[PDB]
């Protein structure tokens, strides 16, 4: 198992390398608000975004009804 | 609902104005639908709204 040196680097094939920390969106439930261009009405939606798995979205559309999208279907 | 001569129409329009100010966030983009028996009555509403 490659091991980190005291300097925070990995010696891979004698070459000194570094692994950079990656900025990513955290999994969770995210609520959003947008404007319906067709009516200028205010619409709300929410996405449940996991680390692995299908997506689950809910939204209130311009005709005032609540709907769900499962697995982007 | 009230007998004639009680000014129910103006009271209702005042109620509508109060509702549309209080909840303007939830209604201003949707508007109001005013239904009347005759075009002349709707002109009256347009005058007193």
């Amino acid at each position: 198992f490659p091991m980190m040196t005291e300097k925070g680097t990995f010696i891979i094939n004698g070459t000194e390398r570094v692994v950079v920390s990656q900025l990513v969106r955290s999994p969770g439930v995210y609520f959003d608000e947008t404007i319906d261009k067709s009516t200028e009405k205010t619409l709300h939606s929410v996405k449940v975004i996991p680390g692995r798995g299908a997506w689950l979205e809910f939204d209130v559309d311009k005709r005032d009804t609540v709907g769900v999208r499962i697995d982007r279907k | 609902e009230g007998g004639p001569g009680t000014g129910k129409t103006v009271v209702a329009l005042h109620r509508v104005a109060y509702l549309l100010y209080t909840y303007r966030k939830q209604m201003e983009r949707h508007g109001v639908l005013v239904v009347g028996p005759t075009p002349a009555f709707l002109d009256h509403i347009g005058r007193v709204l």
